[PDB]
């Protein structure tokens, strides 16, 4: 009942914006920024 | 690139060669890739040694050399044979 949604909220708006500076790579390539969001993934699965 | 002109323009050659066979290169960047080394093995000759060699998260030779050569005909023909033979699959690695 608290205002909890705005931070859902907000932390969706987070995760949409991690999806989007996503880079694809060809042929199982990686740099050091998909390194790093693929860690923080954890921080938004276990929120949710 | 005359044989002329490229001895009396410089001194003998200890060139190695280093390939980026990363993921990122696959497409269009890997046949450059593959043509601009045959393009400056042409212009070597019998008083250079060359070897070429690649890397994606682990460096190894293209060929059976595993050192410098004496980059005469036979030799750069391997090497180029060897060239036009790699496949990008992996992650960079500049330090290794
Ligand atoms: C992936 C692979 O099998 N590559 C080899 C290459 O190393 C060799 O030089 C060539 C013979 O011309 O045959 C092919
Ligand atoms: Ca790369």
């Amino acid at each position: 009942w608290k205002p909890f949604e705005t931070i859902i909220l907000l932390t969706i708006f987070a995760n949409c914006v991690a999806l989007a500076v996503y880079l694809p790579m060809p042929e199982d390539d990686n740099n050091s920024l998909n390194l790093g969001l693929e860690k923080l993934e954890y921080f938004f699965l276990t929120v949710f | 690139r005359r044989p002329w002109y490229i001895q009396g323009a410089a001194s003998p050659k200890d060139m190695l060669i280093l390939v980026d066979v990363s993921g990122s290169v696959s497409g269009l960047t890997l046949k450059l890739i593959r043509t601009s080394v045959s393009e400056m093995l042409e212009t070597l000759s019998d008083d250079d040694f060359v070897n070429v060699a690649s890397f994606n998260s682990n460096a190894q030779d293209v060929s059976c050399f595993q050192h410098l050569v004496q980059a005469n005909v036979r030799n750069k023909k391997v090497l180029k044979d060897a060239v036009n033979n790699i496949t990008a699959k992996g992650i960079t690695d500049y330090k290794k």
